[PDB]
C-alpha cells in the first residue's frame, strides 16, 4: 500500500507533507531549507519557496500523488495527522472555514497535509489554523496552483 | 537537520 | 467525507477462466463496486440497493460466478443496457442520490474518481478530458453525487479524436424501470 | 457460454488511514 501523505518530524517539531504530481510537498516553517532523509542519504529540496511558504522534495519510497482540484468545488475536506477528515468551506483563494470549529490542539502536527475537494482531489496544503483564544474555526492552506506553478 | 518520515496515511483506507 | 476509492484484484486470467467455466466462485467479495470479466472483455459493475447491476453489452445474458454456481440475471433490459444480479454476499450497496445534484464524480477501474459536470439525463461532461484508454474498463462504473450516492452506471465515452470530453450513462432512475419491467 | 467472474473490487467505504507498521 502507498501513501499520500507523510507524517514527517524535525528534532523541533513534526507536521505533514503531502504528494502532489511526483513531488512531496510541505510548510517552509516546518522543514525550512532541510534536507529530506532516504535509505541511500538525505535528498535536497527540489523546489524552495519562503515566500509561499512551500518546499517540495521528490517524492519518497512508500508514496503515491494526489491529483490536483479541477472542479472548483468549494466543499473542502482536511486530512489531520491523526487521518481525521474535518469539512472546511472555501471562503478565498487561500482560506476556509471549519464548518465545525475545533480545539488548535486537534489541528496541531497536520501544516502539510491536504485539503481535499468531493473527488479526493488536492486543492491546497493546509499552511496554518486561524483560531480565536485556542479555537480554529478557520485555515490558511496554499492552492495547488502555486504548487502547479512553482514546478 | 533532515527530514524524517515517521508514518504514512492512505486517503482511500487500502488495507491491502 | 471526500470520495476516494481503491482496486483490488482478486484473481488471475486463468483463474478467471477456470471459474468462468466453472460458474463457482468460492472467493470471498467486499466493496461497492466489483471489477467483473466475461472471456472477452473486463468492465466494472455496482451494487446498488441489494442488486450487483451492470452493463448488458458487457455481460450480454450471461450469469454471474457465484459461491453456489451461477447465479441468473435477476433483471435484463436491452433497450436501458442494463443488467443485474442479486448482489454477491460480502458487497456493500450504494443508494440512489436523493438530491439531484449536477456535479458529479465517476469511478473508474483503476479507482480514480473524475469530476463530471451533469449536461443532460444521460450525459455529462469531463471538467478534464482524457484519453479513452483510460476510461476503457470503467463500464458498468458509478457516476456518484457528492454525498457519495449513485446517479448513473457509465455507460460510452463521448469521444473524439481518441480523446473524452464527455460521458454518456444510464442514470439510477432507468434502473427502477427496469425492475419495473 | 460462460458466467461472468469477479476479477477484483473497488472500495468507496475506505477512510483515511495511517498505513500501519509491521
Ligand atoms: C465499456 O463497455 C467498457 O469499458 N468495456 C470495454 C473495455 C472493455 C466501454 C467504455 C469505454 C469508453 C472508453 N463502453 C463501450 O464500449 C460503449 C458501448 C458501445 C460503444 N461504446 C463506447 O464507449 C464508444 N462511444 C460511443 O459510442 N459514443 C457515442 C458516440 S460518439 O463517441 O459521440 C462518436 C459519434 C463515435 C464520435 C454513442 C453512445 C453515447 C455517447 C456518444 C467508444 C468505444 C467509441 C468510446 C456502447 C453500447 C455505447
Ligand atoms: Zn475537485
Ligand atoms: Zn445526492
Amino acid at each position: 500500500v502507498e501513501g499520500e501523505v507523510q507524517i514527517v518530524s524535525t528534532a523541533t517539531q513534526t507536521f505533514l507533507a503531502t504528494c502532489i504530481n511526483g513531488v512531496c510537498w510541505t510548510v517552509y516553517h516546518g522543514a525550512g531549507t532541510r534536507t529530506i532523509a532516504s535509505p541511500k542519504g538525505p535528498v535536497i529540496q527540489m523546489y524552495t519557496n519562503v515566500d509561499q511558504d512551500l518546499v517540495g522534495w521528490p517524492a519518497p519510497q512508500g508514496s503515491r500523488s494526489l491529483t490536483p482540484c479541477t472542479c472548483g468545488s468549494s466543499d473542502l475536506y482536511l486530512v489531520t495527522r491523526h487521518a481525521d477528515v474535518i469539512p472546511v468551506r472555501r471562503r478565498g483563494d487561500s482560506r476556509g472555514s471549519l464548518l465545525s470549529p475545533r480545539p488548535i490542539s486537534y489541528l496541531k502536527g497536520s501544516s502539510g497535509g491536504p485539503l481535499l475537494c468531493p473527488a479526493g482531489h488536492a486543492v491546497g496544503l493546509f499552511r496554518a489554523a486561524v483560531c480565536t483564544r485556542g479555537v480554529a474555526k478557520a485555515v490558511d492552506f496554499i492552492p495547488v496552483e502555486n504548487l502547479e506553478t512553482t514546478m | 537537520g533532515s527530514v524524517v518520515i515517521v508514518g504514512r496515511i492512505v486517503l482511500s483506507g487500502k488495507p491491502a
